[PDB]
């Protein structure tokens, strides 16, 4: 669902980051909170400047942009119908 | 490690720093321009500063990898663009002196006026008072005093620095390993890379050439019936085989010859279409027109108005509570931020004017999926030529009578056309001389073909073998003519008009053929036509993502400038020309000239 009402500002939501740059590949359910230097090349890596580049970048929210950059916020309830031990509790309409 | 990512990745940090920096720099310009304030001045300065060194910075970082070992025909344009030393090839001094002489021409252009002689308290601006005497005046000394007076205090005083000028353009042309500063700027139609789409530098004066050869013969019909109408107006000021002296043209320099409609009208009895009245008597403001202008973009399929659209832009002049500049404008913010500014009253002119920006919103947003650096035109002329069909099919008087601006019994008669014609004719054909005459002398001067002392003996012949213009009285090397232009004192190029000129024509004929039209092409409509809609859009989505050869293949089917549908879209006009003008003197000669 739409959410400019609360996470934009005039000077800009400089809140939010996502991942731009990596050397591998992802697999599914994994989180990774890694700040170290990315390596682009074959010399040795020493901080940003130079082709080594920061894996972190971050959005820029404004109020008057347009429906494709306003921020939608996704909940993914992935609940997979397998919890067996307290899975199965039923609303239970009940009547007179 | 593999060049090619590395570039790629380059490329991907510059998308996205790139991305905020113009918006930031966009929103600022956009807030100044509706207002008037000097920290809101500070502020604009501040941020462009912020964009420019950005762009100087990034552009360093990009000299990494040679242009030589690229396979992929998508990130090399991007590649090319960014990796162009913007003006770091000259010197420091070289730099400070360049930047000096383009400001000081720029004020000395600007700040111009002039004082009547005998009168020291009596002197006009250039735009606030000659603009009005070449405009809307009948008289003749005080026209050929204005002309010869502007030329003189102008040109002498300009000539200098623009030397000068030329002299460093060329040094900083040779430097980026061009030919010369021509060159520069007719690389900006060159294509090379895929094959059996090359287009070579060179190419493009040829055929500016081979297809002006070609309109020629309709030009001198046209001049012939003009020589022949203004004979009414000046008896004893023309000469009856000579050519069209330029102070009696309606303009300071004679790009258009509108102004003579009023003077040369075929058949001036009936008046020609005005819907102000029905416009008036239904209480309409600026809403009605940009809505019935969205209604008929989207009867051909393309997509509405974003809703930010309706709130986020100006349509009328708040008044004198603010001040802004009234001039129409479509700006690309980007982000899904697309605005017009216009300062909107009730009158067919800004009624076309409407459909014009609307449509060059419409091009804005076809190709937003494009990565920033590929999002333009295909070349400089495709812009305004996508505006300007639109209004051409907006103001034929079939759609007007269609959508219930006019009387529903309204008869439409075969009188009304011939006065249509020459309305557009004497604005659309009568300047394409003087663009062709005016780039053509700018090469020479760049290439260096005519030599410093004997620049008006070859300017003044061109003007006679292509615009047929002379001058009235005589000049010597003091004056500098061209100089007065304001994108000859300006650095800006001339050859955009004449490839929009013929590209427009060729657009309007390919749908209308598409859209199954009967009849001659002047009165046609695109409208109702998902045919002729689906087509434009395959060349409006693409961006500057492929070679404009491909781009206009999609649309016209052939690969090249032609010429055929501007010959076309005047033939009634052309047999009319032809059935008058029997009797009379065809062509001009050099022989008469006033002063002798
Ligand atoms: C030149 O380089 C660009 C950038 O690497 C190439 O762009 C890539 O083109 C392929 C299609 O040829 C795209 O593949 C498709 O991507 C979608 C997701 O976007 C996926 O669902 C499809 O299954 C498929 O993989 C690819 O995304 C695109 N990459 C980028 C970053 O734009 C282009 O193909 C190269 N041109 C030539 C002539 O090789
Ligand atoms: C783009 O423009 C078109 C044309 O203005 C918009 O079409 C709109 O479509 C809706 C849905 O048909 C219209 O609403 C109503 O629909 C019912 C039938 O469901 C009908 O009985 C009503 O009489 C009425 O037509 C709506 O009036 C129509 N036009 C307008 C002015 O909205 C379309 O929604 C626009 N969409 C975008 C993406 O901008
Ligand atoms: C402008 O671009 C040229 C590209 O040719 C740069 O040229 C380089 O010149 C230096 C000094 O002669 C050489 O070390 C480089 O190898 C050249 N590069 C190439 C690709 O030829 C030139 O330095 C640039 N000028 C600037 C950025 O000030
Ligand atoms: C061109 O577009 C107009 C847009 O209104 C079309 O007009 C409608 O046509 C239907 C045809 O049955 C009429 O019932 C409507 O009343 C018309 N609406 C009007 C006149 O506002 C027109 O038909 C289209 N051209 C062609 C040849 O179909
Ligand atoms: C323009 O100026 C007026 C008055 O000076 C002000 O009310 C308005 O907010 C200004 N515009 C913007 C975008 O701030
Ligand atoms: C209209 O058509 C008639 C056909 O005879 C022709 O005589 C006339 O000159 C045409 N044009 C005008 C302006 O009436
Ligand atoms: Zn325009």
């Amino acid at each position: 669902w739409n959410s400019n009402k609360l996470d934009s500002k005039h000077s800009g939501n400089y809140d939010y980051w996502y991942r731009s740059f990596r050397k591998s590949k992802l697999k599914p359910f994994e989180r990774d909170i890694s700040t170290e230097i990315y390596q682009a090349g074959n010399k040795p890596c020493k901080g940003k400047g130079p082709n080594c580049y920061f894996p972190l970048q971050s959005y820029g929210f404004r109020p008057t942009y347009g429906v494709g950059h306003q921020p939608y916020r996704v909940v993914v309830l992935s609940f997979e119908l397998l919890h067996a031990p307290a899975t199965v509790c039923g609303p239970k309409k009940s009547t007179n | 490690s593999t060049i090619e990512e590395q570039a790629k990745t380059f490329l991907d940090k510059f998308n996205h720093e790139a991305e905020d920096l113009f918006y930031q720099s966009s929103l600022a310009s956009w807030n100044y321009n509706t207002n008037i304030t000097e920290e809101n001045v500070q502020n604009m300065n501040n941020a462009g500063d912020k964009w420019s060194a950005f762009l100087k910075e990034q552009s360093t970082l990009a000299q990494m990898y040679p242009l030589q070992e690229i396979q992929n025909l998508t990130v090399k344009l991007q590649l090319q663009a960014l990796q162009q030393n913007g003006s770091s090839v000259l010197s420091e001094d070289k730099s400070k002196r360049l930047n000096t002489i383009l400001n000081t021409m720029s004020t000395i252009y600007s700040t111009g006026k002039v004082c009547n002689p005998d009168n020291p308290q009596e002197c006009l601006l250039l735009e606030p008072g000659l603009n009005e005497i070449m405009a809307n005046s009948l008289d003749y000394n005080e026209r050929l005093w204005a002309w010869e007076s502007w030329r003189s205090e102008v040109g002498k005083q300009l000539r200098p620095l623009y030397e000068e000028y030329v002299v460093l353009k060329n040094e900083m042309a040779r430097a980026n390993h061009y030919e010369d500063y021509g060159d520069y700027w007719r690389g900006d139609y060159e294509v090379n890379g895929v094959d059996g789409y090359d287009y070579s530098r060179g190419q493009l004066i040829e055929d500016v050439e081979h297809t002006f050869e070609e309109i020629k013969p309709l030009y001198e019909h046209l001049h012939a019936y003009v020589r022949a109408k203004l004979m009414n107006a000046y008896p004893s000021y023309i000469s009856p085989i000579g050519c069209l002296p330029a102070h009696l043209l309606g303009d300071m320099w004679g790009r258009f010859w509108t102004n003579l409609y009023s003077l040369t009208v075929p058949f001036g009895q009936k008046p020609n279409i005005d819907v102000t009245d029905a416009m008036v008597d239904q209480a309409w403001d600026a809403q009605r027109i940009f809505k019935e202008a969205e209604k008929f973009f989207v009867s051909v399929g393309l997509p509405n108005m974003t809703q930010g659209f309706w709130e986020n832009s100006m349509l009328t002049d708040p008044g004198n509570v603010q001040k802004a500049v009234c001039h129409p404008t479509a700006w690309d913010l980007g982000k899904g931020d697309f605005r017009i500014l216009m300062c909107t009253k009730v009158t067919m002119d800004d009624f076309l004017t409407a459909h014009h920006e609307m449509g060059h919103i419409q091009y804005d947003m076809a190709y937003a999926a494009q990565p920033f650096l590929l999002r333009n035109g295909a070349n400089e002329g495709f812009h305004e030529a996508v505006g300007e069909i639109m209004s051409l099919s907006a103001a034929t008087p079939k759609h007007l009578k269609s959508i219930g601006l006019l009387s529903p019994d309204f008869q439409e008669d075969n009188e009304t056309e011939i006065n249509f014609l020459l309305k557009q004719a004497l604005t659309i054909v009568g300047t394409l001389p003087f663009t062709y005459m005016l780039e053509k002398w700018r090469w020479m001067v760049f290439k260096g073909e005519i030599p410093k002392d004997q620049w008006m003996k070859k300017w003044w012949e061109m003007k006679r073998e292509i615009v047929g213009v002379v001058e009235p009285v005589p000049h010597d090397e003091t004056y500098c003519d061209p100089a007065s232009l304001f994108h000859v004192s300006n650095d800006y190029s001339f050859i955009r008009y004449y490839t929009r000129t013929l590209y427009q024509f060729q657009f309007q004929e390919a749908l209308c053929q598409a859209a199954k039209h009967e009849g001659p092409l002047h009165k046609c409509d695109i409208s109702n036509s998902t045919e002729a809609g689906q087509k434009l859009f395959n060349m409006l989505r693409l961006g500057k993502s492929e070679p404009w050869t491909l781009a206009l293949e999609n649309v016209v089917g052939a690969k090249n400038m032609n010429v055929r549908p501007l010959l076309n879209y005047f033939e009634p006009l052309f047999t009319w020309l032809k059935d008058q003008n029997k009797n009379s003197f065809v062509g001009w000669s050099t022989d008469w000239s006033p002063y002798a």
